[PDB]
């Protein structure tokens, strides 16, 4: 009785070898060794010292199944790049072979990738962390039964059904520079699950996360979009993020919480508009995690590696509220940080074309909706 | 996703 919500949290950090050697292709742009190059460079600042380690499972078709359909998976165990000729109808009717190709091993990196995600929910469903970490998993982009957006297994919604296990209500949130649509699909017509995303809209992939997309039947209001614009900074961002997961928490009360943080919002990305550095982003990870609830923390987007290194590096520093110093210390991958091989970075030059009046009519907005709540 | 190649 005695508790106050305070103090450090028990954070679980999962991670395997190999997923760094998964590779997408010859100029694609989603690239696994990013996860690797995280894990080394938290090692050598030390932060192995202060979480446990965990090296997740292969995550079983069944488990996989939990959501996406039997013909989707049992495609995703079969397909491999010396078959393709024979799968071409198959191929496109799952959305597999453009944005989300055939590469070697692709059912062992959704297996890596959802495992991570899924293990975490359970220990966090046991009540044996405060927190989880899976660099690896964020996927937010696959659908129940076809890939979409580097995303081939959602290993979010796999997690979040896991947590509906034990908990009444789950909230996703997503700063990912897109929309979660995968995720806001699953839970749409339910309340059981609130999914809130912020992300760039309008002439973007994926072409949802409108503002007036709030929720179907049982589940209206129950899905917060937050449409911005290019060249947002971290001020802009911090200024609506707070009070937006704020009053989330207060009218919509969940007791676990999955966090999103794709690092292809930030300054420099190479597919991403915005203009948020490595502190701005992880400013969002500290507002989560003073609500004291079990959160689970997973990747996702992020195509600048040296930055996605830089950023859920920090964030893990943070969940483990570990002050670290810029100066990054030496690491297999020391030459990809140049020139000024410091773990934070700074924003560009480019216009923030969201107004601060822009802003605060898109959270007043919100906050209408979000008064819809019992 | 990739503004470099399709419409993704
Ligand atoms: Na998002
Ligand atoms: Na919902
Ligand atoms: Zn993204």
């Amino acid at each position: 009785a005695y508790s106050q919500g305070g103090g450090k949290k028990k954070v679980c950090y999962y991670y395997d070898g190999d997923i760094g050697n998964y590779y997408y292709g010859q100029g694609h742009p989603m690239k696994p060794h990013r996860i690797r190059m995280t894990h080394n460079l938290l090692l050598n600042y030390g932060l192995y010292r202060k979480m446990e380690i965990y090296r997740p499972h292969k995550a079983t078709a069944e488990e996989m199944t939990k959501y996406h359909s039997d013909e989707y998976i049992k495609f995703l165990r079969s397909i491999r790049p010396d078959n393709m000729s024979e799968y071409s109808k198959q191929m496109q009717r799952f959305n597999v072979g453009e944005d989300c190709p055939v590469f070697d091993g692709l059912f062992e990196f959704c297996q890596l990738s959802t495992g991570g995600s899924v293990a975490g929910a359970v220990k966090l469903n046991r009540q044996q962390t405060d927190m989880a970490v899976n660099w690896a998993g964020g996927l937010h982009h696959a659908k129940k039964s076809e890939a979409s957006g580097f995303c081939y297994v959602n290993d979010i919604v796999l997690a979040i059904l896991e947590l509906l296990k034990y908990h009444q209500r789950v909230l996703y949130i997503d700063i990912d520079i897109h929309h979660g649509d995968g995720v806001e699909e699953a839970f749409y017509t339910t309340d059981r699950v609130m999914t809130v995303s912020f992300h760039k809209y309008g002439e973007y992939f994926p072409g949802t996360g409108d503002l007036r997309d709030i929720g179907a039947g049982k589940g209206k209001y129950y899905a917060v979009n937050f449409p911005m614009r290019d060249g947002i900074d971290d001020e802009s961002y911090g200024q609506i993020f707070k009070p937006i997961i704020s009053k989330v928490m207060e009218m919509y009360q969940p007791s676990a919480v999955v966090l999103q943080c794709g690092a292809d919002s930030l300054s420099g990305d190479r597919l991403g508009c915005f203009n948020l550095t490595v502190k701005g982003h992880a400013k969002c990870v500290e507002v989560v995690k003073t609500f004291n609830l079990p959160l689970l923390m997973l990747g996702g987007g992020g195509y600048t590696i040296r930055n996605v290194a830089r950023c859920w590096t920090y964030e893990t520093a943070v969940a483990l509220d570990c002050e670290i110093p810029n100066e990054l210390p030496y690491n297999d991958y020391f030459e990809y940080f140049g020139p000024d091989f410091k773990l934070h970075i700074s924003p560009s030059n480019m216009t923030n074309q969201n107004t601060p009046e822009y802003m605060e009519k898109i959270k007043q907005r919100l906050f209408e909706n979000l008064r819809m709540l019992p | 996703x990739n503004p470099e190649q399709x419409w993704g």
